[PDB]
């Protein structure tokens, strides 16, 4: 029953800020997190962030203030905002929904359930 | 890539899906498993096929083996029957040849073989383990007559505790049962995430909880909550077959006594030392590559006459493995199969092509007819009917752990003895009573998250949030439910008071005007002075016209004031009283009368003292009156319009109005429920204003001086009742105190005390004075 | 199970799955399609290798066939590689040769094979067919231009026409596409059940629709409706690649004209009639099971040497096959691609094992390679690069339908060029102008469902109701939108009427008292008349004044009278006119003063006419007065409590109330918005109780005879100016006429003119009889 | 994407009656029904009631009077009231979607839907 939709893929230069939105149906955010994770097309899939049960977040260097994750269990839906992001940050945005660990994570490849990974371009 | 022929044209070969690789086999099971369960399923056969009477004595025996693995696990799956019906290749001189492989071990890890077998038409699912479906099934059937909603979630990487909890996941929602937490431990997990985990799971208060951990998985878990000494903890350990292994320590069962799992009992394997005790080094004709991993891994630069005991006892870690069980349990089913179909009935199958169950096989389509709908009853266990959703499922020990101060140990207790599968039933077989673990605390009383409150309330629901959580909150005013935890509230009889739930009432004490509160005694002690007076009054009446001054005076006018004050006093009278309409058609005109001819006594007194005076003339009427009649037809005609008046609102509609109180919510007190009454405000109108009549007639009689100065008095009494009873009657009319006691009859009484303190008294002391009048 | 080893070591084999049994293809089919396409691909083959410098001369030519069928099928798909790798029986004298299939064709009918390449790795899709899932996003694509809501649908039994209503099911909703109807067409349908569905479509009134149906499907369809000839319909026809074939009918276009449908033009195959002439009875070399065919569907009793043209020429009804055509296409990019590896570069590929791409090949993994990052440019049609969503998709050709009067047929306009893939854009591409049918119809002017509604209006939905269908209802008051059509209905500004959207407007005219309209030339008329004489009668008063009879009498007592009338009449002047605040402030004690005084006038000359009379002392003021001064005192005290009072509520407080109008709603009148004013009433109550006292010394006067009877004539009017006053004061109090025009001006005006009229007339008369006065 | 689940399934007398109320999740019923058919255990599928996406109905010779159908587009869900029912009430109820004709949804092959199945038994 896990379904996942992505929303706000467009065009912004480094300086320019970016809305994120997942939805997802019937399934209750509540009972276990939701990953994202940043994956440039013709290479390996890096977490760039990530978001425990709890209400905790595990970050990394290159995504220090520049983004940030919300997750409420009412709204079953999670929100990123980016702010002055590196030249770089083009890529696809990938979902997933799978029992994981704090650091396992991080290197996502443990999450059952595969989304639509959407393709968003910035440059 | 193994392939080992064996005794008859059945031939339990193959690839194992249960090892994934050269390596990993060599370095995880065969370093130090090995294959040996083989040996022992060809044992039994090669003992059994002795016992009977030439069972299957067609082929030999021959062991030869080669070493994703998708390829080489099928190609061994790949029998000869296959590549031989017709394949007329110019240089395979081939010949007919039917080998037939059906154990399949570890099929959960390697599916390809599986559709293998169901495109050929060969599938053979004996995974023989019994699967964590039927466990889920049993931790659900275990948390209905619990009689609590939620549960929390522990799991593992282990790919077997997945499907229990996904499966926990879509079976949840439909009878409702909440989920505050699920998450995985590792073989190594952080110290400061596990304790932020722990931290959220005070946080949450979720205290039931199932854990689907592994021993060695679960062992850190039990030792960091060590610390902090929490020990009000009870857990469910699934799948708990080691049970109390890892957790044996003492002081740990203070914090994890108590806790409740199932398993499985396994049959000890007759002779399994002496069975694994024949291989030796070197000495094996068959088995070749047995020999192969005994040299790979006991490199072969020297150890080459060890045995298993010089070895470092491999022997003691699985004293009895699964895997081996289940595959024992497998090949006897096998077996049984195969001697059945030898001594079966003579008669057919179902399955049109290769219908040929005879001494020679044809492709193993008897073997599933005999595991689909045949009994086994081997190993002493009476297996069921294979089944495909279960192959063999035998009665799950519902384990209970006793921590025992004598030994310092966990004794564990049979008192589960329950199954899902429908052997014995789909209800309760469960023990719950006599046991205790430091008291009767398993029951755990606050386990609902929520209070059944109080009566005639709503268990108000946050929205997106489970329905299990659920705060009270009070019903609207005048309705309450009879039950607690009622979701329908529904009104309630209007017969009580807010009775610590807000309720409404409407029957209660009505207000009569009279009763035996000390109001009702002053308004009768002030009724019946009234009556006294006028009693004394009538008797110096009497007194006064026995006298022959009668008829040299005028003796109807003392009448007429005497029948006024009756008049008037017992208007006063039917002012209080139960009120009805009855009462008020009774009472209404008679208020009229009263005021109307009181008032024209007042005025036939002041105009003219003396008698008055007309033509003398024959007529219908009588002469003596002197022409009284004239005042007597006045009085008369406001007396009439008055009547007529009363009659024609009585015939055209009764005077009734709008039922109403002094509030509608709490007093129900009845009232005269008329109606503005407009022409009795007319009425009343005219009356002041014949009131207001004649004051320069009391003026032309200031002037003169009559019968020793009487008149002034009835003149300056006259200005101060009318004034008193004409600024009291507005206040009656607008204050609230009508309804708790009526202001009018205080004001009607003391105006006609006034009105007969005016004259009466005056002209008592006179006659006092001189009887003559 | 055919089984087609042609040139080279690729060899395009296996069993078809468009075929699903040997009757179903040997009488659907082979009776009269029977594997042709094949030998032309060999031909396209042979002289293609021919001119080629040895392209793939490794293997032989060789065709052996043998004839649900998934056995078969996967059995015809297992080459001899498979089969060889280790698989050592004994008896198997096997030798190494690889094959490889890739071509499939019905894939959409059977899967296995499908997921048998899938599980292998020879995974091969070209159905080479575009499938109707791109002509579903077509239909959609010119959906959202047409600019409408909804649409009806219509199916068949086809199997491919399915995935197009299911998909068209799951995307309506996120778009607003409201569904009436989809049912379906068999091959032959009921009439009174067709009936009643046309019927329910006229009920449903969804004109525009879209057809799934096939040729011999719609026959009938547009068969039925011809009877009852309602013509003004309009279709979608998809896949209408027989466009105007089966209802090429006169006077059916009179129905049926107008249609828009999507194509695809396909090239013509050089040679065709030469490519099927070549096969003969019994000469034929290769292909032995075409013989079987052949001799077993012109049962071999006879006909053995007749030729196709011979039989009743089976070559009209499929003038170019779509499946051939296609097949053709897939074989010629496999032989481009064979061509490419030949020719390709040095360099190898992704994979891992079997990565030899040589002359010779392991498992064709080079020509995937080719199709999915490779253009092809084959038979003149520039194909797009192969993807697993769309193998190759042409440009697609919406054709639009004429009627032709001059041909009496269609005539077919190439006017729809677009395509739903990513080569040319996801935008549009489509002309829609400069066509007609009767005229321009298509744009469907009445296809929404509602109408745009006037401004200000909520398009209300009926509850569960798709949201295309709403109906208007009418904001609430005071509250208006300017748009059409605004769901947020937003307030308007106050200023404007009802204005056929029922409005609310707070400015208005505002009542100053005194307006051009006819009521203030009245007020003033009367104001100035007063006015004027006020001057006549002081003109008088200075004519009396003047004779030495002053100081005889009381000229004060004029004097008064004349200040009594000017203030009286000042303060009715100050009664109209624009008010606020500052007026009410200089009006209320003008009002209060005026009343006292000028009713002190009437006090001092009703009690006593002549001059007053005291003790003679000197004291601070001085002695010819002969004691007026306390009347002076007198009125004086009045007027001190009147304008200290008025202070007293001043400095406290300014006395300013609610503002208030007759309605709140359209009225916005000003007012005096001062309050209740108590003290105002308690001085008007005492004025008018001042009014009532002095009565007795009127009748003092109405004994005595007094200058020749003139105090009477005061005394009466007296009597009936004060009480018309009086009981015209509180219809003004009450009456709402003080809003449109003040009734206590005319009430004031005309005490006074009797006030003057009880006194001046009379002595003006007396002075025009005796001058001496 | 379509689902649904069965409920009200209770044992009742010849003349009692029986409720039965299915709700589907995730799919409008306004593009299509959503058909009920009553089988034998043990032999083949068999449809009493028939439901049209134009909220139409279409009764067998027996249904009349016993069987009553109640379906709608605002709240997208089924049902089926029974009373006066016939003494052999064993059988479970199959609930199928899909476009067919009358007929076809008479003889309830056509739909490529299939549900779980749940059966009650009355026997009564």
């Amino acid at each position: 029953q896990v379904q996942l939709q992505e929303s706000g893929g467009g065009s912004v230069q480094a300086g320019g800020s970016l809305r994120l939105s997942c939805a997802a149906s019937g399934f209750p955010i509540s009972t276990y997190d939701m990953g994202w994770f940043r994956q440039a097309p013709g290479k390996e899939r890096e977490g760039v962030v990530g978001i425990t049960d709890s209400f905790s977040i595990k970050y990394e260097d290159s995504v220090k203030g520049r983004f940030t994750i919300s997750r409420d269990n009412a709204k079953n839906a999670l929100y990123l905002q980016m702010n002055s992001l590196k030249p770089e940050d083009t890529g696809m945005y990938y979902c997933a929904a799978g029992d994981a660990r704090w650091s396992l994570l991080l290197r996502a490849e443990q999450y059952n359930y595969w989304g639509q990974g959407t393709q968003v371009t910035v440059s | 890539d193994q392939r080992a022929q064996k005794k008859g044209d059945i031939i339990l070969g193959g690839l194992f899906p249960i090892h994934f690789g050269v390596a990993a086999k060599d370095q995880d099971l065969k370093s130090r498993f090995r294959g040996f369960r083989w040996l022992q399923a060809m044992i039994f056969a090669i003992e059994e096929i002795n016992s009977s009477p030439a069972l299957l004595p067609n082929l030999t025996l021959g062991y030869r083996i080669f070493d994703s693995k998708a390829l080489e696990a099928t190609l061994s799956f790949v029998a000869q029957n296959k590549i031989d019906s017709l394949n007329l290749d110019e240089f395979c001189n081939c010949s007919e040849h039917i080998p037939s492989t059906i154990a399949v071990v570890g099929a959960t890890g390697s599916g390809v073989s599986t559709a293998v077998a169901n495109l050929l038409g060969l599938f053979y699912i004996p995974r023989t383990i019994p699967n964590d479906e039927h466990q889920a099934t049993a931790m659900a059937d275990i948390i209905e007559y619990f009689r609590w909603n939620w549960v929390g979630t522990i799991a593992a990487d282990d790919d077997y505790g997945r499907p229990g909890i996904e499966k926990f996941r879509e079976e949840a929602e439909e009878r409702d049962i909440c989920i505050d937490f699920s998450e995985l431990i590792s073989q190594y997990s952080d110290e400061e995430e596990i304790q932020h985990v722990v931290e959220v799971i005070q946080n949450s208060t979720a205290k039931v909880i199932v854990v689907f951990s592994s021993g060695p998985d679960l062992e850190p878990l039990i030792k960091e909550i060590v610390r902090r000494n929490i020990t009000g903890k009870i857990w469910l350990a699934s799948e708990a077959w080691a049970s109390s292994s890892l957790i044996a320590m003492p002081q740990y069962f203070h914090v994890v006594g108590g806790t409740i799992g199932f398993a499985l009992k396994a049959g000890q394997i007759p002779g399994f030392r002496e069975f694994l005790k024949k291989v030796h080094p070197r000495k094996s004709v068959h088995n070749g590559f047995a020999k192969e991993f005994w040299e790979e891994t006991f490199n072969p630069l020297c150890t080459g006459d060890e045995n298993i005991s010089s070895v470092e006892t491999p022997y003691i870690d699985y004293t009895h493995l699964r895997i081996s069980y289940n595959v024992y349990l497998a090949v006897y089913s096998i077996a049984h199969a195969l001697q059945d179909i030898y001594t079966c009935l003579p008669g057919r199958g179902l399955f049109t092509n290769g219908s040929c169950a005879d001494i020679k096989k044809v492709e193993a389509w008897q073997v599933l007819k005999h595991l689909r709908h045949l009994n086994f009853t081997n190993n002493m266990g009476e297996q069921v009917t294979f089944d495909e959703c279960g192959d063999l499922v035998g009665n799950y020990s519902i384990i209970n752990w006793h921590l025992s101060p004598e030994d310092g140990s966990i004794v564990f207790k049979e008192v589960g003895y329950y199954n899902v599968y429908a052997k014995k039933g789909e209800r309760l077989f469960i023990n719950e009573e006599k046991i205790l673990w430091s008291g009767f605390s398993r029951e755990v009383p606050f386990s609902n998250c929520s209070r059944d409150c109080l009566a005639g309330t709503r268990k108000g629901i946050i929205e997106g949030e489970p329905t299990c959580c659920f705060e009270c909150v009070e019903c609207p005013d005048g309705e309450y439910s009879d039950e607690t935890d009622a979701s329908a509230c529904n009104k309630c009889p209007d017969d009580f008071w807010s009775n610590e739930n807000h309720t409404s009432c409407i029957a209660k004490e009505i207000e009569f005007l009279s009763w035996t509160e000390p109001f009702g005694i002053a308004l009768t002690l002030f009724a019946v002075l009234g009556i006294f007076l006028t009693a004394f009054v009538l008797g110096v009446f009497i007194k006064f016209r026995n006298t022959p001054i009668v008829k040299a005076t005028n003796r109807e006018l003392s009448y007429l004031l005497l029948f006024s004050l009756l008049c008037c006093f017992s208007s006063s009278l039917f002012f209080i009283g139960e009120p009805q309409d009855w009462t008020c058609r009774l009472r209404q005109p008679a208020f009229g009368i009263s005021f109307v001819l009181c008032i024209s006594c007042i005025l036939v007194k002041t105009n003219r003292v003396l008698l008055v005076f007309e033509a003398k003339i024959p007529t219908s009427f009588h002469r003596k009156w002197w022409g009284l009649n004239l005042q007597f037809l006045l009085v008369f005609l406001c007396t009439f319009m008055q009547i007529v008046i009363c009659v024609i609102w009585l015939y055209t509609a009764p005077p009734s109005s709008y039922r109403n109180q002094e509030l509608e919510d709490e007093i129900i007190f009845i009232t005269c429920h008329e109606g503005s009454l407009m022409a009795l405000g007319f009425l009343i109108g005219y009356t002041c204003l014949l009131a207001a009549i004649c004051f320069f007639f009391a003026f032309k009689s200031r002037k003169l001086p009559e019968n020793f100065n009487e008149a002034k008095f009835i003149t300056f009494s006259m200005l101060i009742f009318f004034i008193v009873w004409i600024s009291f009657i507005p206040a009656y009319a607008s204050t609230y105190g009508k309804f708790v006691s009526a202001v009018e009859v205080i004001a009607i009484l003391a105006a006609s005390f006034g009105l007969l303190a005016c004259i009466f008294f005056n002209k008592i002391y006179i006659i006092l004075f001189k009887p003559s009048r």
